[PDB]
Parts: structure tokens; sequence; C-alpha cells
């Protein structure tokens, strides 16, 4: 039973080039890239950093289809707590939660 | 709902951020003129 | 002293980075020029890519099933996963399969995936009638249609419904065979 | 291999609700349909 | 510790009959050539150039830091080798990793 629900529900689009692992991952809930509503970026406040990172999420929404309008809203916690390197991601998902 | 790791490319700068994580997004369009049933969670559903 | 040959390039040039990332079947091929791996613009997004030739076989050979297509006669589709055919299973092979199509499928690249052809063909056909399959035997010629004849009591069988004509399409690949046999009165 | 029979026979069965589909699409644009619905078919029998 | 790995991986590409490994993307997404490597005390010889020559004014490169950490040795070799755009996950395991 598991396993069917692994290949139906969970596993569905691993095998599929037509599903991105993005859009799958929020397609097992039945959301769409529209559903994503925030980005919270790693914007370290380097030049480099924060446009190589626009751009990238710029990219990954624009060949997902995301709506015309429908930019994702950035968060940008550094801007209070600056870089702890390895324990950026981690209060980067704490706020996400 | 997903996590996933990439490395970038060839190059000489290691602080230099890439765009290898862009690799998320991948998706063959080729041929989308139709709906993929494996999209449709009703589809899915029926085959469980 | 060159084990070690440090790469100059990546395989995709700047303007292709992102294109290579967001296409999962992207792939490199040997630059004519260069006679480096490279990913060209070509293999990008390639309709070839996905759509393969077992795809473009098996769509046309369900596209020649749809009634505007043909109609009035038995139709008859089988499948068979090539891994349910065991090749060196020679009680199977001799009982269902002829001498004339063992030396076929045996001369073929992959002999599992030509006999699950076969085996799917046969299958195809005795749907297609309506009534071992060794009675039905598949003629198989190189790039060339199939050919059905029907010997022992699948011939009788054929006869007792008036099947005139029995015609079969295969597509086989490394995972299936699929068989669309149209018998006409 | 009483999986694999399984499998067989929800191939046949796509297959042939896919004809069906098939019908009901105009003529010039079933090739581009039944090219993407084959591949697909395809996949979901891999996965199986 | 860099020059260790960047020979060890292109002798196991050897090893594996692989002397060009862009030959890889002949088969696979280069999303899909993963390095999970690691080490337990990364650049040794970087860390006594930042803690002991750098406190000595002795000459000492300016990007010291980055060829210490445990990851350097992996992107060295995806930056001279690989160029996979793949899973990187870097283990530190001391004798275990």
């Amino acid at each position: 039973l598991r396993a069917a629900q692994q290949q139906w529900g969970n596993d569905f689009y691993k095998r599929d080039p037509r599903i991105a692992p993005l859009r799958g991952a929020l397609a097992t809930y039945g959301l769409t890239i529209d559903d994503l509503g925030v980005a919270s970026f790693h914007g370290t406040s380097t030049k480099a950093n924060d446009k190589n990172e626009s751009a990238t999420i710029n990219e990954m929404m624009k060949h997902l289809g995301r709506s015309e309008g429908n930019p994702v809203i950035g968060v940008f916690q550094k801007f209070l707590t600056g870089h702890p390197k390895g324990a950026a991601g981690a209060w980067m998902m704490n706020g996400a939660l | 709902a997903m996590a996933a790791t990439a490395t970038d490319k060839i190059g000489r700068s290691v602080p230099a951020p890439g765009k290898g994580i862009l690799t998320t997004a991948r998706e063959h369009h080729s041929s989308v003129k139709y709906a993929s049933p494996n999209l449709n969670m009703k589809y899915r559903k029926r085959q469980l | 002293n060159k084990l070690f040959v440090s790469k100059e390039h990546a395989p995709y040039t700047d303007e292709l980075e992102e294109d290579v990332y967001l296409d999962p079947l992207a792939r490199v091929s040997k630059d004519k020029k260069s006679g480096s791996l490279t990913f060209n613009s070509k293999n990008i997004q390639s309709k070839d890519s996905y759509i393969n030739a077992n795809t473009i076989e098996t769509a046309k050979m369900i596209e020649n099933m749809t009634k505007e297509k043909v109609s009035n006669g038995g139709v008859g589709v089988d499948v068979e996963l090539i891994t349910s055919i065991n090749v060196e299973n020679d009680t199977f092979i001799e009982r269902n399969f002829t001498p004339q199509e063992i030396e076929y499928c045996s001369a073929q690249p992959s002999v599992q995936s030509s006999f699950a052809g076969t085996w799917s063909a046969k299958e195809a056909v005795f749907k297609s009638l309506g009534v071992a399959l060794k009675d039905i035997e598949i003629v198989r010629v190189n790039k060339n249609a199939p050919a059905v004849e029907l010997h022992g009591n699948a011939k009788k069988a054929a006869e007792e419904a008036g099947v005139t004509d029995v015609k079969v399409s295969i597509s086989h690949d490394d995972l299936q065979a699929v068989a669309v046999a149209v018998s006409t009165k | 291999v009483t999986r694999e029979a399984q499998i067989k026979d929800w191939v046949e069965n796509e297959l042939e609700a896919l004809k069906l589909e098939a019908e009901e699409i105009p003529s010039e644009d079933q090739n581009e349909f039944l090219l993407e619905r084959t591949r697909e078919i395809h996949n979901e029998a891999e996965s199986q | 510790i860099t020059l260790f790995v960047l020979v060890s991986v292109v002798e196991a590409f050897i090893a594996s009959g692989i002397t060009d490994p862009y030959e890889m993307y002949k088969y696979v997404h280069v999303s899909e050539v993963g390095n999970c490597s690691g080490s337990g005390m990364g650049g040794v010889s970087a860390l006594r150039g930042m803690f002991k020559d750098r406190f000595k004014d002795e000459p000492v490169q300016n990007d010291i830091l980055q060829e210490s950490f445990i990851n350097t040795m992996s992107a060295w070799v995806n930056m001279l080798l690989i160029s996979s755009s793949g899973p990187i996950k870097t283990p530190v395991g001391a004798c275990a990793t």
C-alpha cells in the first residue's frame, strides 16, 4: 500500500522529465508554482550574491510559468542577524516556518 | 517538500556564487501541447 | 605527465548554461570542429530527446486503431513487458514459437525484446479473431511490416468467423512490446 | 511475476483509454496528442 | 590535501575507463553527478596559514581561508574536472568520513 501511495502520491514526478522537482514537490499537495509566496533569500548584502540569487529565483519562476504579475516576495533575514556562515539556512528555515 | 544541493561549473573562484541550483526547476518543454495526466491529482488517485 | 588535464571550459557556453540547467534531457555530443564534448543548442529542449523511436512507432500503431482510420473488423491490442520473456526457457520458446520465428528473434540485437514483440503480435492476433500460439506465425523481414499466417486450429477458427486478412503492427524496446492486430472479413 | 502481469494489463487499459480519448481529438492534432500521451504511459509503466 | 584529491579523482575516473569526465554528460544530466567525498579536518596547511603564519606576519595568500574548508577540495574537483551541477554533500566524520 505504502509503495502504491509512494508511486501515485509522493514520487509520481521522479521519472517525468515534464515535471520539475520544484513543481512536483508543490503538486504533491495540490499546490502550483503560483503558491510559492515567499523566497527567503540567502541575501548576504554582497554585490555578487544578491544579484545571482535574484537572477536564479527569477529564472526558476520564468521556466516554470509563474504568472506574470505574481512575484515571489523576498525575505532577507540577514539584514537583522548578519551572516552566521553554517547557521545561515537554519535561521532562514526557522523564519520560513 | 523539497531539499536539494547543486554545484555550478568549471571556474577558478571558490567564493563566486553560481546558478547550479536552477536545476531544481529543470523541465523538458519540447512537447507540452497537452496537460500530463500525471500532474492531475484525480488521475493519480484513480490509479491508487 | 598529463594524467590530470584541467578543463578550461564547462561543456556549455555561458549563453547556454541556463538552458542546459533547465532541460533534464540535455546531453553533450562531440563537436565536429573541436572534437570536444559540448552541449549544442539543437539538443536542448529537443523533441527527439523526449519523443523517441518507440514512442513514434507505438503512437502510429494506435493512431491506425481510431474508428476513422480503420473500423468494421476485430481489433486486438497486446502488451508484453520484455522482462516476462525467459529466452533460456527452451520449453516455452519451442511450444509457442515456430523454428522460423525462433531463428528471426535469435538473430536480433535484443533477443528478449524481439521474442516479446513476436509473443505480443501472436496474442494481439488471437484477441482480434475473438475465439498454444504456435498456430499463429508472424513472418518478420527487417525494416518491413510483419505478416500473419494462420496454420492449425487458428486457420479453422478464422474460417468460422469469415476472417479474410489479419494485419499486425509491433513496437518493442528495452521495457515493453506492444502489438496491434486488425482482422478484416 | 504476478505484479508484471498486472502492469502489462494496466498498459493495455491505458492504451485503450488513450485510443478512445484520441478519437475525440481533431485529426491534425491527433499525432502530437498520441506522442505526448504514449511517452507518458511508457514512463508510468517503467515506474511501476 | 587538494592535490591528493585531484590526483585520486582523475585516477578513479581512469580506473572507471572515463578519461574525459564530460562523457558522463552523454548519459546523464549535469544535475546527476554528485560529490559526496569528505575529510575529517580539511586543509590543515591553510589553517596553519591563518592561525600561525598570519600571526607571525608571514606572507600568506589573501584567500587562505577558502583553501582550509573541508568542502573546498570538492569545489576544486568540480571547478577543474567535472563541471557538474549535481549534489554536493561533504561529510566530516573523522576516521569514519
